């Protein structure tokens, strides 16, 4: 028959005979992280000697 | 061209074809899309002569190009069901369509899902001239032939015999699947990772394979290997 | 291996696929010296998870 | 300075003793 | 009457920005498509022209992680040990990705 043959699938040091291998558009979901932040804090300010 | 058979045209709409067990004979039946009609008769409870002069050579896909379509020896998931090599199901109400293809005059199509595969049909006369969920009644169904107007397929997917493997190998690849895609957590209600809230609809495509578990193994970084060998089925 | 430097614990991408066994992914680059030949060098790794 | 580049790894997740014994000898 | 004021704080050495550039963290990856002769009707003479932005051999249309990776014909094994049922050299095509993991 007009068939290219058999598909050997290697993936990360593996060897697989697949059931059904393909590529198609699919509905996925995307996540979002909030970006940026700021802060203030108490400080001790003093003097001992000036030259 | 044709595989073994250029199946004839039958004018009487009521064409009762029972189950057949011959391996070589049933191929022309698939070339006559007899299994495609049988899905309609089993599930849409409509008996219609499909692929009149259509055959496999005139089935159209959403992508304009398929080298594997030229290779008629490749089995398709829809045709794997006549042999029962996989399963297909009714269009669930929880399923939403991908807006890729143009659904004009369409009746039956396919969907490769992350769990399995699903068929979509509706009423005879009620034609999908629009990309909407419903299908309006149309007189284009008066003739018995729609030359792959009622038939359209998604993706250039290959299918072949499979030797089983322990699930721990499937598990580490499943663990490997998450490593290569930190940007997704949910696939169609099936959980893929665990993160914050996510926007439900996204047209998204990655190569994938089936090995016989509920999850699909996807890849963007694999490599292929083609070999020819003697197998009694491939005769 | 008298020569070895630990990994970097700030690049962390871990998904809790299994409760018993944490699953982690990390990438980047390494910068380690070279020995005068005839030994075996090592490379240690850490995790914010305590035990492993 | 033999060095390496790190791709997307797959690295995943007790009772013990002192278990010490003798020593060999060399310095410098 | 009105007035305007100008404050001065520091003396320092900096210079102008002629043009801005960005550089990601490139990392090597690749895939090879293994094709036997007479399967896919391989070009017995490799054509110098290549459709590198489509890859008609493998999914003529798809977004990739690649900065337009080039493709080249290669002389693979041939014979039953190679499994191509032919002594002709194999037909392997290839793609380059330039990607940033993090
Ligand atoms: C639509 O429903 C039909 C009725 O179930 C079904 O036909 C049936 O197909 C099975 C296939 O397994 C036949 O089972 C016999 O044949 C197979 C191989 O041919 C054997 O392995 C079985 O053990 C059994 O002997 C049924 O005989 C057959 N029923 C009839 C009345 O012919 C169709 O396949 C269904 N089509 C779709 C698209 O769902």
């Amino acid at each position: 028959v007009h068939k290219p043959g058999e598909v050997v699938v290697s993936y990360g040091g593996m060897r697989v005979r697949p059931k059904c291998y393909g590529f198609s558009r699919m509905m996925a979901t995307m996540e979002v992280n909030p970006p940026e932040q700021r802060i203030g804090q108490c400080t001790g300010c003093h003097l001992e000697c000036i030259n | 061209g044709p595989i073994i058979c250029a199946g004839p045209i039958h004018s009487n709409k009521s064409a009762g074809i029972p189950h057949l067990l011959g391996y070589s004979e049933k191929i022309c039946q698939i070339d006559r899309l007899i299994h495609v009609s049988s899905w309609l008769r089993n599930h849409s409870q409509f008996q219609g002569y499909v692929g009149q002069r259509g055959g496999r050579s005139q089935v159209s896909y959403y992508p304009a190009e398929n080298s594997y379509s030229r290779w008629s020896g490749l089995l398709s998931p829809c045709d794997a069901d006549w042999l029962g090599m996989l399963v297909v199901k009714k269009a669930k109400g929880s399923d939403m369509i991908v807006p890729g293809p143009s659904y004009k005059g369409k009746v039956l199509f396919e969907r490769p899902t992350f769990d399995g595969y699903v068929g979509w049909g509706c009423g005879s006369g009620k034609s999908r001239t629009e990309s909407g969920e419903l299908c309006s009644s149309d007189s284009g169904t008066s003739s018995g032939l729609l030359p792959s107007d009622r038939v359209l397929w998604i993706g250039d997917v290959a299918c072949q015999p499979m030797t089983p493997i322990p699930e721990e190998t499937f598990l580490e690849l499943k663990s490997f699947s998450q490593s290569e895609f930190p940007d997704i957590c949910k696939i169609d209600g099936i959980v893929f990772n665990q993160c914050e809230g996510e926007s439900l609809p996204q047209p998204f495509d990655v190569a994938w394979m089936d090995v016989g578990h509920s999850h699909k193994i996807i890849m963007r970084e694999h490599k292929t290997k083609w070999v020819q060998e003697s197998s009694s089925k491939d005769f | 291996c008298d020569e070895m430097v630990h990994a970097d614990s700030k690049l962390v991408s871990c998904r809790q696929g299994s409760g018993n066994m944490k699953e982690c992914v990390t990438t980047g680059r390494a910068l380690l010296p070279a020995v005068n030949p005839g030994q075996e060098a090592c490379l240690h790794f850490t995790a914010p998870g305590s035990p492993d | 300075d033999i060095t390496a580049i790190r791709g997307s790894f797959s690295v995943n997740y007790a009772t013990c003793t002192g278990e010490v014994t003798n020593v060999s000898g060399c310095y410098s | 009457s009105k007035c305007l004021k100008i404050k001065v704080k520091r003396i320092n050495l900096k210079c102008k920005k002629s043009s801005s550039y960005f550089v990601p963290d490139a990392r090597s990856r690749c895939t090879s498509v293994r094709r036997c002769r007479w399967a896919g009707d391989c070009q017995s003479g490799c054509p110098p022209h290549f459709t590198s932005n489509s890859f008609s051999d493998d999914w003529a249309g798809k977004m990739d992680r690649a900065g337009l990776g080039f493709s080249g014909c290669s002389d693979g094994c041939g014979g039953a040990a190679c499994g191509c049922f032919n002594a002709a050299p194999s037909c392997i095509f290839w793609r380059k990705w330039v990607e940033n993991p993090h």
